[PDB]
């Protein structure tokens, strides 16, 4: 499962990629055009294919390393990008595009063909093939947890395995059946706030300061002083000049003594 | 143990047995727990 | 101080923990309150007995340091190289002629009667009787294989102020020792009484050593000629295992796991292959006499030093780690220094020091150690600048929080906490205690806490609460484990 | 010379003159050890 | 890739740089007692080279 | 101009102030770099504050080079048949044939076929000292195949003894042993000779140095040593001491170019500390900081000077265990008898108990000096004993009775409040 | 996976709010069919005050999200029906909340209907049983009478309390409106548990 | 403030009369008493070797060289002490000057070069 | 006392040995992602030094700056400097940097790609000169940009002598302010072009992750000057005013 959820993007599968009687070294490509159209006549190069030939090839060591199948990729790209016909061959790949993705850019009046071709390749290479976005690694770690037995004793279980990813995506992890979604622990305060609320983000601040303290950390009630001050407004405010303005705006004299008296004084006089 | 949260108010209100706020009942939870353990009958048999 | 030739502010060495000070040239300020109002609150509010317990950590601050740590060990030690650790009536009386307490009574003692050191200490701890039972710093599993321990020295026990057995050292009398002698005196009798006991037990320890002596010599750090050859054999085994990892590399047999390169896997392999075994202390402990070695006794009692300090002096320094990494080649593309070739394979080329301090380092070894030392002096200087700026922004963001008349915390009216610390307590007034129901099973709990003497429903209700409290505790703190 | 340049820095009016002080009736000296003093005494 | 154009000059000079590590190993070409060893890159490729022009991994 | 006021705390401080080199970046730049040994003292720096790692000290043998006659070398190189002129060769030509670009003092002045051969030929010329000046840097970059010559000011140099071997005869014997081996001789291995590497410095040369009959510039003249800058050090494999050189005397797999003297990696202040390699090095840094703060005979012309905050200590001793640094500076200190013991708890935490008799007898006693300088205005102010009746704003409570002719006479004790 | 998670936890959300479904629960396959065809899925539920709450689940590429005109037409058509409305919950994907045009439509429709609450929420707020997440303490709505008695004993104003947004996930699952109070039981590493009372303020959008 | 050449610096805290200082069986008494607890963490081992070597230098009548990186052998230096009539460890029997009682332990006492640092208490 | 100090106003002063960077050498460090400086010096310790910076931006432009007294941090794209100096052909211009056109090794092709993308950027100040074919009008545009005492265009251009005067002035000043250490006459302009090509080649090699950037703390590129050099520099700098 640690391998299942790690983000494998499209860039890292291909070893080389060329952005484009055709170009040299393209005889097998028209051969790819030849033998593919007989494989299944359900599809063919559609009505909308204008001028671009974005041929790519795949490093074959990658899929054997990560148990990928060429079926998985082709199903992946055209379940998210309904503007291309893929030419998946049997390893080489020649993605063809449509003109229908070129005319909805009315918000940009300098859109040429080169940049818009880079953007869709940019929009396409970032498409996930397998995993959860934002998860770069995922290692397996051994946890120590308590549990209550059938006899009613509290025992410590040391043979528990779990996945410690690198990067945070709480919402993606609950969209996965291999992970218990009620026990997700992130190290991010901002992500915990967005997904859970203010009370869970307060507990997150206590936990994250505690780890930075080390072993000779202070009493626990000094940590509650930081967490409860930073969350008293229903949002997470900082311990900088911006947070002081959010919590005590009418205290001009306190805010002058911190950072910049002339700017604070000028704003105070205008607002009375 | 029933009157322990009045340590947070005063002896005037404990005598009158006025109601206690819920957040002050929670504050006496660890000490009520410890008192009931270390002053159980199995431990206080020889105390007069 | 009425001697006109003295210009210093003088204080007791056990007071230096309040100020984080020492005596190599520090300066302190002093002002004397002249106003009646400022004088009243200096004495009732700001006396140093109010800072005996730390506000930061909730444990004690003061205790013995360095002479009373090792002098308390020597006093309560069971055996001396001269036989039993006893003194006659004159010398037992002399230990108290400085304590500035009320003297004990020796009238039931004759001039030739002998008193053990634990007897003399009990004459002082009777005033503030406490209960204490732990093992001393002296007893270590590290030293146990190679050293004889007296059984009446390795389990310190105090019953109503009587020192029944064991030695007093850092675990019991040391400064900042949680659950030690002075922390217990403070809990039963107050912090002024604990400060008075630190002074009195410090004069007992110092007056004992003014008859016993304590020194350190160059011969204390010297390995025996046969014990020197045992250290060399241990070192060669490390350099033999290090050269096996090199031999595998020459054959391309180093295959890293997933996530590591061949360079970073090779450097991790070497780092673990050049670690001293735990048996490097066998030749060290065969060369010293733990009864008379002063360098060993300062380390073993917790007075000063550590075991890696002693290994470096006597046996070898080993591998230099900077950022938990070996010496990176920064002298022209694959050399560490001008003394080593490019792409060198030997462990000496990346910071392995085969010499001890008492033997004397070579020039490349000295340079590697100087790089290590310069790093530490630099990190120390950053402490002033890095945390001072973060300290001022923490202070300004938090300074308006003040305790109300309800014990809430607010900023002028606006609640920050409904109850300070969620329990409303001062951090100088906490003790660590064990709840002995949490880990039991329902059959152990049934036996230990359920009373069968009287058959009444009130004793069924009492036991049900003990179960309910246990389960509520379990449920709450099992949940805390889930979001951490 | 400005009226408003007196305010801002660590050597300004607020942080030097208002948040700190120069005081009378104070002394300073080097500290040294004395084992005949109690822990709450100073020579 | 390495060993080809990234370090071609260095590898061709390695037998003559006197600050390079040597290895006690006979040369197949000129029958010399010692060889020059280098270890370039994060994969720690080991290359043996000689003054006569010999080089490991088919150089 | 970055200058410091000369603070003559003692002679060691005076000499060390004249050898001081002054300047995550702010922390990485205070490190001990791998290029220091032999040029910058590895131990000496500040120990507290921001000044740590800022002021560097020259090591004991390191010198600063003056600018050489670059024009003569430039015209000699352009006459070398082994160097092709810049305009006589093309970029295509110098990548095709793999030629090496040759620089002198920064500027590209041609190309050569074999960079190693040119570098070593001119190094051999520098050793005789007449064609190439001995203070010339000759660097050869084998990664990108360039040769550099340097002769400008500001280069740090240090002498190094040269190691020579017999690799050519060893190579020929190897070839001849192979010739016997392939042809069919079963005794092919008896033709090999052992490898030998050595320096030419002899005990008689050391004896002559100590007798004044031999000098450094005479050692250079016969090519026993040479000067190496940090640039050229990257072409050098240096044996850290003569013990290391003797250990590998017949090791063909570790051929040294030079051999070092271990004490050369320390500066003069750090060499005052005896048995310094038996001490943790950070304490040697602390000593370099403390050795220059100590009292002594701070100058031998103190009575002719009017200084501020200077201390003259009457009695000084040579250490019982002296070092080489006491061949060049006056020792300032005393050979105190020290007992290492516990005595009543008054030496705890970096304190000492002193003998009062030792103090009374003049141990570490001396005289301290303070100066003054009061100026006058032309025709407005003057020196003279003020008259309270015709002079306003006399300082309250001030004793004017000490003044004679405007100044207090020499030899009178002045107090607080005196004029 | 968001659509399948929604399909279960939206009815769990409706049950948690003490509402009864006024319709027939269609299979998941039919549900995704209607979402992909019509552009949204409508769920109607009844509160204890006999009021109707309508839930709109928008597909991540429908017309109502990309153009404001379709959403405006839908909102005007739905609020003119003959139902005693209390609240409309619109569920969109996360980037929809950043597009200004739809937010303008929602505020304009709020202004036109002062008696109706219009709320727009992202997907992640309904893709799990929020009250059962371990990290989230127990939230509970208390009446104005208990809050009044608490504040009277404490000599406090509602503006002195700590505040919580009305779009906080636990408060959304509770159904808490601005001007209300929420009581929280939270775990404590000093007293084993604590109780606070927060004041519900206006929502993010 | 004083200091030795290994960087071990300290403040003069107490000054005792002649009759109050410790003395050995032959009457040797110290000028300075430094705490042994200043050694184990700082690891200034060259200062202890200097006391060992200089102790035999004084009885021999010579001044020797202790420059860094010269070969040393603390075992052979400690046997030089025994050849001069002293103990192997360089420790002697000492008496308390105030009571006249001997310690139950030999004390390490000998000559160590010291310096006065220019940080005067009257100025600060 | 050995001496070696100064007495001024009765006090004793020591002129400190100052640690400066080595001249005539390229220092490569890390919009602008990388930066190559080069302080050239005509030859001698006391001469005036001209700094040039060859920077590479995220867009792809490789622009060249010359910090000196006469100018002020003006940035010129690299192709225009080569064109001003009598070298126009794009293949030939690349042969200044790559030294080849017939090697298809990865480094070469990557370098050529970088340069080809570089030579097609629109610098805001160098737009109407972007594709110019000759030199004299490029020099005229330079004189328009840099001459501070000139503020009335289309007035001096009505005459002829001023144009030639400005062209000669710009040619001679850039023949003194671009790489003075190689010479200051017009016959040393081609070798200046080759040296600049080799410098850019080195910078782009550091881009390729083939070699590291310059180690700012190593002493192979440090110089220690002291009393004489610093005293002369101050005796001449304040001599100016
Ligand atoms: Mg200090
Ligand atoms: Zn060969």
């Amino acid at each position: 499962i640690a391998n299942s959820i790690e983000l494998i993007t499209f860039e890292r599968l291909i070893l080389q990629w060329h952005l484009l009687v055709m170009y040299p070294d393209f005889a097998s490509d028209v051969e790819w055009m030849t033998d593919f159209l007989e494989n299944h006549p359900l599809l063919q190069p559609p009505e909308d294919i204008a001028n671009w030939c974005i041929r790519l090839e795949l490093n074959k060591t990658t899929m054997i390393l990560k148990s990928i199948s060429l079926e998985s990729i082709i199903n992946s790209l055209r379940a998210k990008h309904p503007n291309t016909y893929i030419m998946h061959s049997v390893i080489i790949i020649r993605i063809y595009l449509r003109e229908s993705a070129f005319r909805r850019s009315t918000n940009t009046r300098m859109a040429t063909d080169e940049k818009i071709a880079v953007n869709v390749v940019d929009k396409l290479l970032n498409s996930t093939i397998r995993g959860i976005p934002g998860i770069k690694n995922a290692n397996v770690v051994k946890l120590m947890r308590h549990r209550v037995d059938a006899q009613g004793k509290l025992v410590r279980l040391d043979n528990i395995y779990a996945i410690k990813t690198n990067g945070t995506n709480i919402f993606g992890a609950m969209l996965d059946d291999n992970i218990d979604p009620y026990t997700i622990v992130s190290s991010s305060i901002g992500d915990t706030m967005e997904l859970y609320g203010i009370e869970a983000a307060r507990q997150k601040i206590i936990s994250e300061i505690r780890t930075v303290m080390g072993d000779k950390g202070p009493n626990h009630r000094h940590l509650l002083m930081y967490a409860d001050l930073m969350t008293r407004t229903g949002q997470v405010t900082s311990l900088e000049k911006a947070g002081l303005n959010a919590r005590e705006p009418s205290n001009v004299l306190l805010r002058m003594a911190l950072s910049s008296p002339v700017q604070v004084l000028t704003d105070a006089a205008v607002d009375s | 143990c029933k009157n322990l949260p009045y340590v947070f108010i005063n002896n005037i209100q404990e005598r009158l047995q006025t109601p206690i706020p819920v957040y002050l009942k929670r504050a006496a939870s660890l000490m009520r727990m410890l008192i009931r353990i270390e002053l159980a009958t199995v431990k206080t048999l020889n105390i007069t | 101080l009425e001697n006109p030739k003295i210009s210093t502010f003088q204080m007791n060495v056990s007071a230096c923990a309040w100020y984080n000070a020492d005596f190599d040239g520090d300066q302190m300020n002093l002002w004397v309150p002249w106003s009646v109002m400022s004088r009243v609150e200096a004495e009732l509010l700001c006396s140093v007995r109010n800072w005996f317990i730390s506000t930061k950590s909730s444990g004690p601050v003061n205790g013995q340091v360095q002479d009373s740590t090792v002098g308390s060990f020597l006093l309560t030690r069971t055996n001396t190289p001269m036989g039993k650790n006893v003194m006659n009536k004159l010398h037992a009386m002399g230990l108290f002629q400085t304590t500035q307490t009320d003297p004990p009574c020796f009238a039931n003692y004759s001039p030739t009667d002998l008193l053990d050191g634990k007897s003399v200490v009990s004459m002082l701890l009777r005033q503030t009787p406490i209960n204490y039972q732990r093992a001393p710093t002296w007893y270590s599993e590290v030293y146990a294989p190679y050293m004889h321990y007296n059984k009446q020295d390795i389990s310190t026990q105090i019953r109503n102020g009587e020192l029944i057995e064991g030695v007093l050292d850092k675990k019991a009398v040391g400064a900042g020792s949680s659950g030690g002698i002075y922390h217990l005196i403070s809990r039963r009798y107050g912090p002024q009484q604990a400060l008075k006991m630190i002074f009195a037990t410090q004069q007992l320890a110092l007056n004992y050593v003014r008859n016993a002596g304590f020194t350190v010599s160059t011969a204390d750090m010297l390995l025996t000629p046969e014990a020197h050859q045992e250290v060399q054999e241990i070192i060669n085994e490390l350099l033999l295992e290090s050269e096996e990892i090199n031999n595998r590399l020459l054959h391309g047999d180093i295959m890293p796991p997933i996530g590591l390169t061949t360079h970073d896997f090779y450097e991790k392999l070497q780092l673990n292959a050049l670690k001293f075994p735990d048996r490097i202390l066998k030749p060290i402990m065969n060369s010293i006499n733990p009864e008379t070695n002063g360098l060993f006794q300062m380390v073993a009692t917790g007075a000063k030093g550590s075991n890696p300090n002693m290994i470096h002096i006597m046996a070898g320094i080993g591998q230099i780690e900077i950022n938990t990494q070996r010496i990176q080649p920064q002298f022209s593309f694959g050399r560490t220094l001008v003394y080593y070739p490019r792409f060198a394979l030997e462990a000496q080329a990346y910071g392995f020091i085969c010499n001890s301090y008492i033997a004397g380092l070579t020039s490349p070894e000295f340079i590697f150690g100087e790089m290590n030392g310069r790093f530490d002096l630099i990190n120390k200087a950053l402490s002033t600048s890095s945390t001072g700026y973060a300290n001022r922004k923490a202070i300004f963001g938090l300074q308006s929080c003040i305790v109300d008349y309800y014990r809430r915390v607010s900023i002028d009216t606006r609640l920050v906490q409904q109850l300070y610390g969620e329990d409303g307590l001062d951090a100088r007034q906490l003790e660590t205690v064990r709840f002995e129901t949490i880990m039991l099973s329902d059959q152990e709990l049934e036996d230990k806490f359920k009373y069968t003497g009287i058959q009444s429903p009130l004793f069924e209700e009492e036991f049900s609460r003990l179960k309910k409290d246990r389960d509520k505790y379990r449920q709450i703190f099992l949940n805390v484990e889930n979001f951490n | 010379p400005s009226i408003m340049r007196r305010l801002p820095r660590k050597e300004g009016r607020i942080r030097k003159s208002l948040l700190g002080s120069q005081v009378w009736s104070i002394s300073r000296s080097t500290i040294c050890g004395n084992s005949d003093l109690h822990l709450d005494e100073v020579g | 890739g390495e060993m080809e154009d990234k370090y071609k000059i260095f590898i061709k000079n390695a037998p003559f740089d006197p600050t390079n590590c040597q290895i006690k190993k006979d040369c197949p070409n000129c029958h010399l007692d010692y060889l020059t060893q280098i270890c370039i890159g994060s994969q720690k490729i080991i290359i043996l080279v000689c003054r006569c022009g010999y080089m490991s991994n088919r150089g | 101009v970055s200058t410091q006021s000369l603070e003559r705390k003692n002679l060691l401080n005076t000499i060390s102030a004249l050898r001081t080199v002054n300047t995550e970046r702010a922390d990485m730049m205070r490190r001990v770099h791998a290029s220091y040994p032999g040029y910058i003292c590895v131990a000496q720096s500040a120990d507290t504050g921001e000044k740590v790692g800022m002021s560097k000290q020259l090591a004991i043998t390191a010198n600063v080079c003056t600018a050489g006659e670059v024009l003569s070398l430039k015209q000699r190189l352009l006459s070398d048949p082994a160097i092709q002129q810049l305009a006589d060769v093309s970029n295509k030509d110098i990548v095709r044939k793999g030629l090496a670009r040759v620089f002198i003092n920064g500027e590209w002045i041609g190309c050569c076929t074999n960079a190693f051969e040119l570098a070593q030929r001119y190094r051999m010329l520098r050793r005789e000292g007449k064609v190439v000046h001995p203070h010339t840097t000759i660097y050869w970059d084998s990664m990108v195949d360039e040769v550099e010559f340097w002769l400008d000011v500001g280069r740090l140099t240090r002498p190094l003894l040269i190691v020579d071997n017999n690799i050519e005869k060893y190579n020929q014997a190897c070839y001849k042993a192979a010739e016997a081996r392939k042809k069919g001789d079963k005794d092919w291995e008896k033709h090999k000779i052992p490898f030998i590497q050595n320096t030419r410095f002899t005990p008689q040369m050391a004896k002559d140095i100590l007798a004044g009959t031999l000098t450094l510039e005479d050692l250079v003249a016969q090519g026993i040593c040479e000067f190496i800058t940090p640039e050229e050090a990257e072409n050098c494999l240096v044996a850290f001491s003569i013990i290391e050189l003797r250990k590998h005397k017949h090791d063909v797999t570790r051929r040294f170019t030079h051999v070092d003297v271990p004490q050369a990696i320390l500066g003069l202040a750090a060499l005052v500390s005896p048995y310094a390699n038996c001490t943790q090095p950070a304490r040697v840094t602390y000593e370099t900081n403390q050795g220059r703060q100590t009292g002594g005979w701070y100058c031998f012309s103190w009575p002719y000077r009017v200084d501020m905050n200077r201390f003259f200590q009457f009695y000084n001793e040579m250490p019982l265990v002296k070092t080489i640094a006491h061949n060049y500076v006056i020792p300032n200190g005393l050979n105190t008898i020290v007992a290492y013991m516990i005595y009543g708890g008054y030496n705890q935490e970096d304190s000492v108990i002193v003998s009062q008799s030792f103090i009374d007898r003049g141990g570490f006693a001396g005289t301290f000096y303070r100066e003054e300088k009061v100026e006058l205005e032309s025709d407005i102010e003057s020196f003279g004993k003020p008259d309270p009746l015709i002079t306003k704003n006399l300082k309250p409570g001030a004793n004017y009775e000490k003044l004679v002719d405007g100044f207090v006479p020499v030899g009178t004790v002045v107090k607080k409040g005196d004029i | 996976m968001a659509m399948q998670k929604l399909f279960t936890y939206i009815y769990e959300f409706i049950e948690y709010r003490k509402m009864v479904l006024l319709e027939e629960k269609v299979p998941y396959d039919k549900f995704v069919q209607m979402v992909l065809n019509t552009g949204f899925f409508r769920i109607n539920a009844e509160t204890l005050n006999h009021g109707i709450v309508s839930v709109f689940i928008f597909g991540a590429n429908g017309k109502y999200v990309h153009h404001g005109g379709d959403m405006r037409t839908l909102l005007t058509n739905t609020l003119n029906e003959k139902k005693h409305y209390e609240e409309l919950i619109l569920i969109v994907d996360k980037p929809v909340l950043s597009k200004k045009n739809i937010l303008d439509i929602i505020v304009e429709q709020r202004a036109a209907n002062p008696t109706i609450v219009i709320n727009i929420y992202p997907y992640h707020l309904f893709c799990i049983n929020i009250p059962k997440v371990s990290a989230i303490p127990k939230h509970k709505l208390i009446t104005q009478e208990e809050a009044q008695e608490f504040l009277g004993r404490e000599y406090l104003q509602p503006q002195d309390l700590m505040q919580i947004s009305a779009s906080d996930p636990p408060v959304v699952w509770l159904g808490g409106r601005p001007g209300d109070f929420v009581q929280i039981e939270r775990p404590s590493e000093t007293a084993m548990h604590a109780v606070v009372i927060r004041f519900i303020t206006k929502s993010k959008i | 403030k004083m200091s030795s050449r290994s960087g071990n610096k300290g403040i003069a805290a107490l000054a005792l009369p002649t009759s109050d200082m410790p003395f050995t069986e032959d009457g040797l008494q110290p000028d300075l008493i430094v705490n042994p607890h200043s050694h184990p963490s700082r690891m200034t081992n060259g200062q202890m070797i200097e006391t060992t070597v200089g102790l035999a230098n004084a009885l021999q009548g010579v001044v020797t060289d202790g420059t860094a990186f010269l070969p040393i052998n603390v075992q052979l230096l400690s046997e030089r002490l025994a050849q001069e009539g002293l103990r192997f460890n360089g420790c002697q029997k000492m008496f308390n000057g105030q009571t006249g009682e001997y310690f139950d332990a030999a004390i390490f006492i000998g000559p160590t070069y010291h310096q006065r640092l220019q940080k005067f208490v009257l100025d600060d | 006392e050995p001496g070696g100090y100064f007495i001024a106003r009765g006090g004793e002063w020591v002129v400190d040995l100052l640690e400066n960077i080595r001249f005539n050498t390229l220092h490569i460090h890390y919009n602008e992602i990388i930066r190559g400086e080069f302080i050239s010096q005509p030859g001698g310790a006391f001469e005036n030094s001209s700094q040039i910076i060859i920077r590479y931006m995220t867009t792809g432009a490789i622009t060249i700056e010359i910090n000196s007294t006469k100018f002020s941090k003006l940035r010129i794209p690299w192709y225009l400097i080569f064109r001003m100096f009598g070298m126009t052909g794009d293949d030939s211009i690349i042969e200044q940097v790559v030294f080849d056109l017939e090697s298809n090794s990865l480094v070469n092709t990557f370098m050529i790609e970088i340069l080809e993308k570089s030579i097609h950027v629109l610098d805001p100040i160098f737009q109407p000169v972007q594709h110019e074919l000759n030199r004299e009008k490029i020099i005229q545009f330079l004189s328009e940009k840099v001459s501070k005492f000139v503020s009335n265009p289309s007035a001096y251009k009505s005459d002829e002598n001023a144009v030639q005067y400005l062209n000669e002035r710009q040619l001679t000043i850039l023949d003194k302010i671009l790489l003075p250490h190689m010479g200051q006459t017009a016959d040393t302009r081609v070798r200046k072009l080759r040296f600049l090509g080799l410098l850019i080649h080195k910078i782009l090699l550091v881009i390729m992750n083939v070699f590291p950037p310059t180690d700012r703390d190593s002493y192979r590129t440090k110089r220690v000057h002291g009393s004489g050099v610093s005293l002369a520099k101050a005796f001449k700098a304040i001599f100016n005013t």
